[PDB]
């Protein structure tokens, strides 16, 4: 908002795995849901980049656990396609929705089949 | 397209009668194995017919099918791109720091 | 009968058949410029039908290629878990 | 037996009495020629009046149809004969009867053009 | 060969076909509007034919009556000789 | 009426062209049984129509015949009617001078 | 034997020096595994620059299909190492070959987005 | 010409085989070659009614043997059509032309063959 080059700088070290760097941008106020043009927010981003203790901090941080990308993609989509198990069961934990879904319709089970994924799938059913 | 009343010179007033009414009865014949043979087509028309909105759908679900694919696969790509460039960075160190 | 006589039932049934012609020629115009149409559609199945097999092989040849990327992925995924383990170890 | 045979003269020939003798001895009314003729073609074929109508008294078939498929009624069409005519009606001779070509009287007289023979065969009965 | 080569080769061999396409489908249209004016004098054959044999049979059927004729008349112009020349005896 | 070049969303340039080129040959084909069965009806067509001239003709010839004869069949006609009536006359003479 | 089952093995994790034990015990340098791979498929399929090499000289099929039809040339190009790539068109690998979806190399690269594997790709030889 | 009701008078002696009627009409300039409307001459008449003599005395008097009536027809194809023998004969030595024909194209010889008349066929060979 009045200046988000703070959130520019906290993506670019979402991904980057820079968890100091994360916890000071933070502290500076730094927008915890902030978005590349792409639509990605932070979390997202560790999700994509496998970055579990971020994400831990993220959404510590109340980050949305279901912000969407520009093509609807969730983290949870992320992690589930890049198959980080680990960001998954802490995405749900969290309460990621398991239903949720991207623009072509794929929710996260439809990527664990389709990548034939067979432990993310039973993780992912295991839940209501 | 059949003969004309009285095509006749002489006087024909009973025959062509009874010869037009039998060329008009059999014509009505033709006509008939007509509507058979045009139903009986229109028939196996629409069987051809509804294989229509099946193709129409097969092509639109695979259509819709590829690009979510391909969004994922390219989205892969990145990653492998990614991956890829982080062993040269590991591999790149244990000359370094053999 | 009397020839007075039959040469009207000739005719009365001669108005018959010529009538019943034109309706059942009128019916044959309407099953012909209908099997018309449904002849341009039938055109559109050949093409509609090849394109559909394009679209198929399409997508299929992408997932054997996702499916090919998910794993070599996966792979690296590890070699890099590996050395960085190794990499870690090396202090 | 040629009883017939000289019966198709008296009748062509107009002999009135010896077609009653050939009755008597019981010569069939529907003897035939080469030509397909009953006695009563020949006689209406004449201009035969007297003669048809003992042969149509002694049951001669009214409708007979000669090789051409003509009938006494034609012939005394086709001549002129209107009173032959007149009483083959009378005795109920089939006016739309057709011969081989699909002729009826009517026609044969519309086709000598016969303003009368056709203002009384249009007395359809 | 060159890979380079073989898709010139084939689009070389596509030229053929579907240049040759066109002038086979030309020739097909010439057939088809062809065949069509074919078609247009074909109907008038069972139109033609029939009125041929109405003609026929209608000089067919004169020829009867007039050969019927010129015996009446070879018969009468007989009777007429005869009655006469009893006739004329009958001074 | 066939497949339009490149209907592909994905990279398929030889084959693209290897189909396409399959398709075309085969549609060659197609058309030449076309231009086959199409020249061999014409053929059949040509069979028909030569009898047209003909019937022209059987017609041409039986009405003029067929006046001809009319104008004969009148003329006897009168003839007849002529000699009918003569007799009329000596008969009708044999009632008086008999 | 299994002598090949050991070199596929050798030649997926990138046992440079094993490959060669192997190639002097004799092994085929065109064992398939189950899905069709030949060592000089899973030498590309791993960016195994070298070992891709001493197969190709020791008269390895540089155009081998695996059960799907997929090259080494093709696992080389979907998986963008570009240097196999240049040493398998080196040794006259056909760069037109297709797999069973009738993908070819350029194709995949294209796919992918490859903006430099396909400018040279495009040095057709 | 001037005043033809005697070639009236002298067609309709010719028709009713009035012998002594014609030789009078003749004297008094008759023409014989007069037409009725139907484009008669008195040699058709005499022809169409079987009056030889007065054929005979007709030709005599320079009535063309070859004259046509509106349809074509001459007084050959008369005598022909109705079986007048002797008088064809009569009309053929005067120099009827035998080839000569009405407007359906019926020459006298197509005229006996149509009747069938074995005789006048036989005796129309019989000429150049």
């Amino acid at each position: 908002h009045h200046g988000s080059d703070l959130g520019k700088k906290l993506l670019e070290a979402a991904r980057a795995g820079q968890d100091d760097e994360v916890r000071i941008l933070m502290a500076n106020g730094a927008d915890v849901n902030a978005n590349d043009r792409k639509g990605n927010t932070p979390l997202h981003l560790a999700a994509d980049y496998d970055h579990l203790e971020i994400v831990e901090v993220l959404l510590k941080h109340g980050a949305d656990v279901n912000a969407h990308d520009n093509d609807g993609s969730t983290p949870l989509h992320l992690a589930a396609l890049f198959g980080h198990l680990e960001i998954v069961e802490v995405l749900l934990k969290h309460g990621a929705d398991v239903n949720a879904q991207d623009k072509f319709g794929k929710t996260a089970f439809d990527i664990s089949i389709d990548n034939g994924n067979e432990d993310l799938a039973e993780i992912l059913q295991k839940l209501n | 397209g059949l003969v004309p009343r009285g095509s006749h010179m002489a006087s024909m007033q009973l025959e062509d009668l009874r010869q037009q009414l039998q060329q008009a009865e059999e014509a009505l014949v033709a006509k008939q194995e007509l509507i058979d043979k045009l139903k009986e087509e229109a028939e196996q028309h629409k069987i051809v017919m509804e294989t229509v909105p099946v193709l129409k759908a097969q092509a639109d679900i695979y259509k819709a099918d590829f690009q979510a694919e391909r969004h994922a696969r390219e989205k892969l790509v990145e990653k492998k791109e990614y991956l890829q460039e982080q062993l040269e960075q590991l591999q790149r160190e244990f000359n370094k720091l053999k």
